[PDB]
RNA sequence: AAGCAGCUUUACAGAUCAAUGGCGGAGGGAGGUCAACAUCAAGAACUGUGGGCGCCUAUAGAACUUAUAACGAACAUGGUUCUUGCCUUUUACCAGAACCAUCCGGGUGUUGUCUCCAUAGAAACAGGUAAAGCUGUCCGUUACUGUGGGCUUGCCAUAUUUUUUGGAAC
C-alpha cells in the first residue's frame, strides 16, 4: 500500500545505510547513506563506498549524485 | 450439417463465427440482462444495439427505417407486438466494442417493463450478471426503479444505470439547461440515495444518457472520446472527463465551484455537453440546413447526404443523432468498467444457491431459467456456470421443485435424476436463433431437449466422477420479485377438450414461470397471475396459441391468507396423543424481516426484537409462521425423536389454513403440550402425529379468532396537478385505496401518488383511472411487499348480511370471503369452528358456557 | 496509467530481474513506473543457498530492471 | 421547388411556413395530439367493442357479431356461491382486456394497452421556458489551453427566432408533423374526422353526443 | 507505411531473426502485427512457424518488402 | 495507435506464446493486458533459450521486456482491422 | 482549426507526345392534373423452370411473418349466402357476418410524345438479352513534374524506467 516514492522517503528519513544493486552490472554493489532523492530517483549518497563480488572490500566514493536509471535494489544493510 | 438451416439469419457485421469463438472464453461473456420501469426504452434501446449489429434488418420497413413508428426488434410475439408491451425475454448476442476497440461479446436481455411481468425480470436478474436500469427523465426515479436497485443489491448484481428519453425533457418539457441540469442532480442524486454501497455517476462510467426513440447513447466519457480529444491531450483528458459532472465551472482554463463573478453559471456539464446538445436539437428542427451542415461539418465532422438532408424534421433529427453520437461503443465500455468479474460472480453463484467452494472443473454445471417457445417450438434458456455442452450429449435435468431435498440428501451423505440428450443449441439473436455446435461456461444458450423433465427452473449438470456427485451443490428454486395472487378460474366451456387444455396448462407453467397454476379436486382450475395484465397475456397466449378451446372465466380472484387476532384462551387436547397448541400473531418487524445456527438465530431474534431467552432458545422452525416449543417436559429426547415429523404435521398445516384451507400467515405456533401413549410403534405413532399436528393449529387458530387477510397491491401513480383530485375521489370509492405520499417529480407536471389497493377492490382500477383521468393519468398495481391486511370484519359471525348478487357490507365482508372460498374449494358441502376439529362434545359444551 | 498488482497484493512473488537475477519477496507497493516495493527480501545467490537480504527493513526495485514477476 | 412541379403531385416545404399554417390552422385542429388521450377510441377498441358487444358510453353500440344464446346453464364454475361480487366489472373493462374479463371472445383484435403517459407542455414566453405548472426542483485537468470552448460555441443564441415554432410543429399531427408530403384530394382530406374522434366535452346538447355516436359509428364501419 | 499495408513483409529484430508476414497494421511506436508469420534464424534451415503475430517497434531494426499483396 | 495495443487487449482468454528479450518463452492463456504492454498470464509453461522447460501458475511480465507476443489466428478476422 | 510535406484533384506549362494505367463517356437532365403499356407489401428458405457461374439474377409453388396503420393517415356502391325487424310482394330496404365484384383515386417501371436548361463528342465501330458502355475496340483528362484547391494523413509538444534519443563495447 505505500507507494514506492514515500518509501524511499522513509529510507532517507530513517537515514540507515543503504546497499544499492545497479543496472545489468553484477560486479559492484554501493553502500552508503541516502542524503536525498528527486522525483526521477536520481539518489545522492553519502559514505559511498563500492563493494565487488568479483571476502568484500571497497574503495570509499565519498557523496555521489547517482543516477536513478542504473538504480536497480535498494536494500538496507 | 446445419448449414443448409439457417439461411434466414441476417449478415452482421461482424462475422458470426468470431463470435462463438469469442465465447470460448469465459472471462469475455458479459451478460447485461437490461431491466427497467414500464416504457422506458428498453426494448428501443437493445434494439439500438441490434441494428448497430447487424446489416440490414429483413422485417423492418422504410417507415421505421425514417424512425416514425419506432422498431421493436426483440418482441417478435404476435401479443407483444400488437399489445406494445414486452413480455418473454428475448435478448442478443451481440460482439460489441468500447472506446478501447477490444471487442467482447454480450448476452442481453430485455425484461418487461410493466410491473406485472417482474417475474422475467427476475430471470433477468438471476440470469445476467450485469444489470442496466433504464431510467425515464420524466417519470424520474419510480419506487419500481427503486425495487430494482434494492433488489438487484440483495442478490448481488452489478448496476450500470442508463437514463433514458432526454429528449423527452428537451422537447415536452422544454426546460431551460440549467433547470434541467438540476433534473439529473435529482436524479442521480436519488439513484445514489436508494444505492447504499456504491455512488453512481457519469464520471466512473455508471449513468448513461440515452434517448432511444431518436436513437442516441452516450457516456461523457465516450462524449469527451469524440468530440474533445482533438483538442484536449491525452494527459489531461482522464482528470477533464472525471471533473466534468457538477459544482465547477469554466471561463477560459479556469475551474471553481463558484460561478467566480462570471455573467453564466454553468456547471461543465450544462456548457460543454448539454448545451452542444440542446444546440444539436434545435437548430436540427429549426436552423436552416445549409448553415447547420456547414456546422456538422465543421464542429462533428459531419457529412449529411443529400436524401438526408430531404428528410422530415423527425427523421432528420434522429440521422443526424445518428451521425454525431455514431455507433454506439460508449454504452459497452460503461458496461465493461461497471462489471468486475471477481468479487461478484463467486458471491452470486453462492447467493443463487449454496455457499461452497468453487466447482470440479471437469464436471458441466448449469442453471435452467425459463422454458421459452421461440419458432413455435419447446426450448430452454440455459446459463452455463461451469464446463462445456457439447450437442448431442446427455445430461441429468433437476427441477429446482426438488433442491433442498437433494441438498439435505447430501448432508446425509443409480440417481433418481431424469437424463436428456441436448438436441440443438443456440444463441438467441432476436428474431433469429443462431445454432452452434457446443456451448461454453458463462453464457446464455437455449436448448431444445431439456424442456420435458423440469417444470420451471431446473439445474443442469453431467459429473465424469461421482465426488463430484458429492460435491454438486444445486440452484435454489428462482426467487420471483414478486409473489403472484391474482387468481382466476378456468374450465373449458366444451369439457370434452378438458385433456388437451391440461397440456395447455402445463406449457403455460413452463412458459410463463411466475404462473402458480393450481389443480382444484373439483375439476375447476385455478391460475395465480402477478396482475391483471399478466394474467390477461396468460390467457390469450394459452388460447389462440397453444390450445385452442372456449374457455370459461370467472371474475378475477384473490389469494387469502387466514391468520390470529389476539392469543387463544383455550389450549385443547387433540386425539383421533393429545396435543394443545397456542396461538399467536407475530410482531410487525418480525414479519416483514421473516417474509425478505440455534445460537445465532436465538440471538437475532432475541436482541433484534423482544424475546425470552427459554422462547428464543426453543424455536423449532420458521415457514413460509414459525413453530416454537416451550412445555416443562421437555426434557426427554422424545420430541427430538419426533421434532421431525412435528415439523412434516406442521407443513401441511400451515400449507392450508383451518378457514379456506389457504396458506397461514404471520402466526406463531408454541406447543404447550404433547401427549404420548404408553406403548409405541413408530409407524401408528408418526402416521396419527401427522393429523394432530394439523387439527392442532387448526385450534390454534381458530381459538385465537382468525382474521382473514386480504393481499395489497401498492399502487403508484402518476397524474398532473389539476387531475389529482379526481384520483383521489376514486380513492373514496373503493374499501381500500389508502393514499399515503404524494411525491411531486421535480420539473415536470406530474404527482406521483403511492397508495395502497387491496386486489379485492382492484379490478382494471388502472383502466377506470385512466378513463376518468382522460388518459393524462397513468396506474401501476405492483405487489412484491407480501404484505396483507385484515379484511374488515369478523370471521365466525353466524349472522351477517350478504347480498347475493350485489357487493356485501364493509363489516360483514370476512364471513361472505370465508364462505366463497370455502364453497370454490368445495369445503362448505352444504362457520368451521371447533366442532369438525373435535371441540367433542362435553368440552364442546364447556366451550359453548364461555 | 496505473498498472493493477492488486491481485499480487500481500503475496510472495518472485521476480526475476536484469542480469540473471532473482528475487522473492511479499509485494507491498508499487506505481505508475511500476517500481516495487517488497517485504522480506531475499536473493537467490548464483547455486544452492538463498540469501534472506532483508527482513522487516522491506525494500525498493526499479521498475525497469523487472524481468518479471511471479505469483 | 416547393412542389413538384406543374403537375402538382408533391409538396416540401420550410419551417417556418408550416408553423405559419399550423398557428392558422389552431382552430380546425383541436390539438388532441396526444395519443394516450384517445384510450378506448383506438380503432382496435372499437372493434373489440363491435366482437364482444360492449359499448363504451362515448363509442357507438353496434350489432353483436354473434347471437347471445346461453348455454352455460349454471355449472359449478362462475355460480352465484362461489364467485364474489365486489367489483363492478362494467364494460369499460370487458373493452380494456378482452381475454381476461370476457370469456369465449371471437376475432378479438389485441388493443394497444398505453404510450408513456404524456407529459407535452404547449405555450401559450420564450423558447425552452420554465413552465409554472412544473414542480420545482430541489438541489443539494485544471489547466487546459486558453483554446477549447464547448461545442457551438460562437453559435450565440440556443434558440433561433424558430425553434419555438420548430418545437410547437414537431409534436403536430400527422398533417403538420411534416415538411414534405404526397398530394390528396379535397375528396380525400377529412377535416371533421378529428373532432368526432376526440371525447365528447361534457354539457354538449345530448343531439350533439349523439352525432358523434353516429359519425364514430359510421368511421368504424 | 499506410501505403505499405498488406504488403508481406521480411523484418529483421535486434535479435537477428528474420521474420516473414502480411503487415496487418502498425503505430506510431511501429508496433507491428504480422498475419501468419515465420520465424527464421541462420539463413531455409532452423524455421518456424509463428502464425499471427505482433512485433515491438522498439526491438524492431528494419523492415523490407517481400511479395505481393493479396 | 489503436490496432497494436488493443488487439493485444482483445488477446484476453487466448492462448498466446510470449517470447522475451533474454528469449525464455512464455506460453498461456493471457489474463490480462495493460495499455503499457505489460501483460499477466496464467497456466504459463516456460521454455529456456537452453531448452529448460518448466510450467508454472500466475506470471506477470513488463511490456518493455517483450520481444513479442504471438495470439491465435481467430483474430485475423476481427472488428479491429474493420476500417 | 493555420502553415509545411504527402495524397486526391485541378486551370493548367509541362515528360511521353509511343505501349500504357486510372477515372468518365460509346445516346442528356428537368419538367407535363401528356399519353400508352405492364404490374403493384416487402419475404423466402426449399424446389422447379433459365441465365450468370454449391452461390447470385429472373419466374411460380407450397411452408413458415405481420398486410395493418396508412397501394389511399380517405372511404363509397352493388352481387351471392346466413341472420335479425319491414314482411306481406317487386322495388328501396335498417344492421351485421362471410366471399366476390364495381367505382373514386395513387405509386411505380417501360416506352412514346410535348415545353425549358445545357456544350463536348470518341455521342465511332461490332457483337444480344426481357434490359443497358452488358461486352470487345474506342476516345476525353491523364499514367512522372511546379504554381492553385480539399483531406484521408504526420510535425508544429514530448532525451528521465513500458517503445524513437540505446546498457553498450569487447
Ligand atoms: N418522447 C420519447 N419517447 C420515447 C423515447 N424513447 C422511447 N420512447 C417511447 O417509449 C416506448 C417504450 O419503449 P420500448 O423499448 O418500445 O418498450 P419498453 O421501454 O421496453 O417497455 P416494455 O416493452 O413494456 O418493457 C417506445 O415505444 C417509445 O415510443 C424518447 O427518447 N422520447
Amino acid at each position: 500500500m505505500v507507494p514506492p516514492i514515500n518509501c524511499i522517503f522513509n529510507f532517507l528519513q530513517q537515514q540507515t545505510p543503504v546497499t544499492i544493486w545497479l543496472f545489468e552490472q553484477i560486479g559492484i554493489r554501493i553502500k552508503g547513506k541516502i542524503v536525498g532523492f528527486d522525483e526521477f530517483m536520481n539518489v545522492v549518497i553519502d559514505e559511498a563506498v563500492e563493494i565487488p563480488v568479483n571476502v568484500e572490500k571497497g574503495t570509499p566514493l565519498g557523496k555521489i549524485l547517482l543516477k536513478g536509471d542504473n538504480i536497480t535494489l535498494i536494500t538496507s544493510a | 450439417i446445419f448449414t443448409q438451416l439457417k439461411k434466414n439469419i441476417p449478415k452482421t457485421r461482424y462475422n458470426r463465427d468470431y463470435m462463438l469463438s469469442m465465447a470460448n472464453i469465459p472471462e469475455r461473456i458479459i451478460n447485461v440482462g437490461v431491466i427497467g420501469p414500464l416504457h422506458s426504452g428498453k426494448t428501443s434501446l437493445m434494439d439500438l444495439l441490434v441494428i448497430d449489429s447487424h446489416k440490414r434488418i429483413p422485417d423492418m420497413s422504410k417507415n421505421v427505417e425514417l424512425g416514425w413508428k419506432p422498431l421493436r426488434y426483440l418482441d417478435n410475439l404476435k401479443q407483444e407486438i400488437d399489445r406494445g408491451l414486452s413480455i418473454k425475454l428475448n435478448g442478443s448476442t451481440l460482439l460489441c466494442t468500447d472506446l478501447e476497440s477490444k471487442s467482447r461479446m454480450i448476452n442481453f436481455l430485455d425484461a418487461p417493463g410493466h410491473v406485472n411481468f417482474m417475474d422475467e425480470t427476475a430471470v433477468a436478474l438471476a440470469a445476467s450478471d450485469l444489470v442496466l436500469i433504464v431510467i425515464d427523465v420524466v417519470e424520474g426515479v419510480t419506487f419500481v426503479v427503486e425495487q430494482l436497485i434494492k433488489q438487484s443489491i440483495k442478490n448481488n448484481v452489478a448496476m450500470c444505470f442508463v437514463i433514458n428519453k432526454l429528449d423527452r425533457l428537451i422537447l415536452d418539457l422544454k426546460l431551460p439547461p440549467m433547470d434541467a441540469y438540476l433534473k439529473l442532480n435529482h436524479i442521480i442524486a436519488n439513484i445514489n440515495s436508494f444505492t447504499k454501497g456504491n455512488v453512481f455517476s457519469p464520471i466512473d462510467n455508471n449513468i448513461i444518457f440515452a434517448s432511444t426513440k431518436l436513437g442516441f447513447t452516450f457516456t461523457i466519457k465516450e462524449f469527451v472520446s469524440y468530440y474533445y480529444a482533438h483538442s484536449i491531450p491525452s494527459s489531461k483528458i482522464d482528470d477533464f472527463t472525471t471533473r466534468l459532472w457538477g459544482s465547477v465551472y469554466y471561463h477560459k482554463g479556469n475551474f471553481r465551484t463558484k460561478p467566480f463573478e462570471n455573467v453564466e453559471k454553468y456547471p461543465t456539464f450544462v456548457e460543454f455537453i448539454l448545451i452542444p446538445l440542446y444546440k444539436i436539437f434545435s437548430y436540427a428542427l429549426s436552423m436552416e440546413k445549409d448553415k447547420l451542415k456547414n456546422l456538422l461539418r465543421s464542429n462533428f465532422r459531419v457529412n449529411l447526404s443529400q436524401e438526408a438532408l430531404q428528410y422530415d424534421p423527425q427523421p432528420f433529427l434522429k440521422h443526424v443523432l445518428q451521425l454525431i453520437f455514431r455507433q454506439q461503443t460508449g454504452l459497452v465500455d460503461a458496461i465493461t468498467r461497471c462489471y468486475q468479474p471477481f468479487e461478484l460472480f463467486d458471491n452470486k453463484t453462492a447467493h443463487l444457491s449454496i455457499p461452497g467452494k468453487s466447482t470440479p472443473e471437469g464436471t458441466l454445471w448449469a442453471h435452467v431459467l425459463k422454458t421459452v417457445d421461440y419458432g413455435g417450438a419447446e426450448w430452454s434458456l440455459v446459463r452455463i456456470y461451469s464446463g462445456l455442452l457439447k450437442r448431442g450429449d446427455t445430461v441429468r435435468i433437476l427441477d429446482t421443485s426438488q433442491s433442498e431435498s437433494r441438498q439435505k440428501r447430501q448432508l446425509h451423505d443409480d440417481d433418481e435424476t431424469p437424463s436428456c440428450e441436448v438436441e440443438e443449441i443456440g444463441l438467441l439473436g432476436g428474431r433469429y436463433v443462431y445454432p452452434v455446435h457446443e456451448a461454453h461456461k458463462g453464457q446464455i444458450v437455449l436448448i431444445k431437449g431439456i424442456s420435458s423433465a423440469y417444470i420451471k427452473s431446473a439445474t443442469l449438470y453431467s459429473v465424469k466422477s461421482k465426488e463430484d456427485m458429492k460435491q454438486l451443490k444445486f440452484f435454489k428454486p428462482l426467487d420471483y420479485i414478486t409473489e403472484a395472487v391474482f387468481k382466476i378460474v378456468l374450465q373449458p366451456l366444451l369439457p370434452r377438450e378438458l385433456p388437451k387444455l391440461l397440456d395447455a396448462l402445463n406449457k403455460i407453467s413452463k412458459y410463463y414461470p411466475g404462473v402458480i397454476i393450481k389443480v382444484e379436486e373439483s375439476g375447476e382450475h385455478v391460475i395465480l397471475g402477478n396482475g391483471e395484465l399478466y394474467m390477461d397475456c396468460l390467457l390469450y397466449d394459452l388460447r389462440a396459441s397453444y390450445a385452442k378451446i372456449e374457455i370459461k372465466i370467472s371474475d378475477p380472484l384473490t389469494v387469502f391468507s387466514e391468520s390470529c387476532s389476539n392469543e387463544s384462551f383455550a389450549s385443547i387436547p387433540v386425539s383421533n396423543l393429545s396435543i394443545s397448541v397456542a396461538a399467536e400473531p407475530m410482531d410487525s418487524k418480525m414479519i416483514q424481516d421473516l417474509s425478505r445456527n440455534p445460537r445465532k438465530l436465538s440471538k437475532i431474534l432475541r436482541t433484534e426484537y423482544g424475546w425470552d431467552s427459554l422462547a428464543s432458545r426453543n424455536v423449532w422452525s420458521f415457514y413460509n409462521l414459525i413453530n416454537d416449543t416451550l412445555p416443562d417436559e421437555i426434557s426427554p429426547e422424545l420430541l427430538s425423536k419426533y421434532k421431525e415429523q412435528i415439523i412434516q404435521g406442521f407443513y401441511w398445516a400451515v400449507k392450508e389454513g383451518p378457514l379456506a384451507e389457504e396458506p397461514i400467515y404471520g402466526v406463531q405456533y408454541k406447543l404447550l403440550s404433547i401427549s404420548v401413549p404408553s406403548d409405541v410403534n413408530i409407524d401408528v405413532m408418526k402416521s396419527q402425529i401427522i393429523p394432530l399436528m394439523k387439527k392442532a393449529c387448526y385450534v390454534g387458530l381458530l381459538t385465537a379468532i382468525p382474521i382473514l387477510l386480504e393481499p395489497i397491491y401498492e399502487v403508484d401513480i402518476t397524474v398532473h396537478a389539476p387531475l389529482l383530485p379526481i384520483v383521489e375521489e376514486l380513492m373514496k370509492k373503493r374499501r381500500g385505496s389508502r393514499i399515503y405520499k404524494t411525491i411531486k417529480v421535480a420539473g415536470t407536471p406530474l404527482l406521483e401518488v403511492r397508495g395502497q389497493v387491496p386486489v379485492i377492490e382492484s379490478a382494471g382500477f388502472e383502466t377506470d383511472l385512466r378513463l376518468s383521468t382522460n388518459g393524462l393519468g397513468m396506474c401501476q398495481l405492483y405487489f412484491w411487499h407480501k404484505i396483507w391486511r385484515k379484511v374488515p370484519g369478523d370471521v365466525l359471525d353466524k349472522d351477517a348480511f350478504i347480498p347475493k348478487l350485489k357487493p356485501a357490507p364493509i363489516n360483514s365482508l370476512s364471513r361472505d370471503f370465508v364462505m366463497k372460498t370455502r364453497r370454490r374449494k368445495g369445503i362448505s358441502t352444504g362457520g368451521p369452528t371447533l366442532e369438525k376439529y373435535i371441540s367433542a362434545e362435553l368440552y364442546a359444551q364447556l366451550r359453548e358456557n364461555g | 496509467s496505473t498498472p493493477e498488482l492488486k491481485k499480487y497484493m500481500d503475496k510472495k512473488i518472485l521476480l526475476n530481474i536484469n542480469g540473471s537475477r532473482k528475487v522473492a519477496g511479499i509485494l507491498r507497493g508499487y506505481d505508475i513506473f511500476l517500481n516495487v516495493v517488497l517485504d522480506d527480501a531475499m536473493e537467490i545467490n548464483g547455486e544452492d543457498p538463498a540469501n534472506n537480504h532483508q527482513l522487516g527493513l522491506q525494500t525498493v526495485i526499479r521498475g525497469n530492471s523487472i524481468i518479471s514477476l511471479e505469483a | 421547388k416547393k412542389v413538384n412541379g406543374t403537375s402538382y403531385k408533391k409538396w416540401s416545404f420550410d419551417l417556418p411556413e408550416m408553423s405559419n399554417l399550423y398557428r392558422l390552422s389552431t382552430p380546425l385542429r383541436d390539438e388532441v395530439t396526444d395519443k394516450n388521450y384517445y384510450y378506448l377510441f383506438d380503432k382496435k377498441s372499437f372493434f373489440n367493442g363491435k366482437a364482444l358487444n360492449n359499448a363504451i358510453p362515448g363509442g357507438p353500440k353496434f350489432e353483436p357479431l354473434y347471437p347471445r344464446e346461453e348455454e352455460e346453464d349454471y355449472n359449478e364454475f362462475n355460480s352465484i356461491d362461489r364467485v364474489i361480487f365486489r367489483v363492478p366489472i362494467r364494460s369499460e373493462y370487458k373493452v380494456a382486456f378482452p381475454h381476461l374479463y370476457n370469456s369465449r371472445p371471437r376475432s378479438v383484435r389485441i388493443p394497444w394497452y398505453n404510450n408513456p403517459v404524456s407529459c407535452i407542455i404547449q405555450n401559450d414566453t420564450p423558447a425552452l421556458f420554465f413552465d409554472p405548472s412544473l414542480n420545482p426542483i430541489p438541489h443539494f485537468d485544471f489547466t487546459l489551453p486558453e483554446d477549447f470552448a464547448p461545442l457551438l460555441a460562437e453559435e450565440e443564441e440556443l434558440i433561433l427566432p424558430n425553434t419555438k415554432d420548430a418545437m410547437s410543429l414537431y409534436h403536430s399531427p400527422f398533417p403538420f408533423n411534416r415538411t414534405k408530403g404526397k398530394m390528396v384530394r379535397a375528396q380525400d382530406v377529412a377535416l371533421a374526422k378529428k373532432w368526432f374522434l376526440q371525447h365528447p366535452d361534457e354539457e354538449y346538447p345530448v343531439k350533439v353526443k349523439v352525432s358523434y355516436q353516429k359519425l364514430l359509428k359510421n368511421y368504424v364501419l | 507505411l499506410a501505403n505499405l499495408i498488406d504488403y508481406k513483409l521480411r523484418v529483421l529484430t535486434q535479435d537477428g531473426r528474420v521474420y516473414i508476414g502480411q503487415l496487418m497494421a502498425f503505430d506510431k511506436h511501429m508496433n507491428l502485427v504480422l498475419n501468419e508469420c515465420i520465424e527464421e534464424r541462420v539463413p531455409k534451415v532452423e524455421k518456424r512457424v509463428l502464425g499471427l503475430t505482433i512485433l515491438r517497434g522498439e526491438q524492431i531494426l528494419s523492415t523490407v518488402v517481400e511479395d505481393k499483396p493479396l | 495507435n489503436g490496432i497494436p495495443v488493443k488487439l493485444l487487449n482483445e488477446a484476453q482468454g487466448h492462448i498466446v506464446s510470449l517470447e522475451l528479450t533474454t528469449g525464455a518463452t512464455y506460453r498461456g492463456k493471457l489474463v490480462e493486458s495493460e495499455d503499457s504492454m505489460n501483460v499477466q498470464l496464467r497456466d504459463v509453461i516456460a521454455t529456456e533459450p537452453q531448452g529448460a522447460v518448466t510450467h508454472m501458475d500466475q506470471i506477470f511480465v513488463r511490456g518493455s521486456q517483450i520481444k513479442f507476443i504471438v495470439v491465435p489466428d481467430l483474430l485475423k478476422n476481427a472488428p479491429l482491422f474493420k476500417k
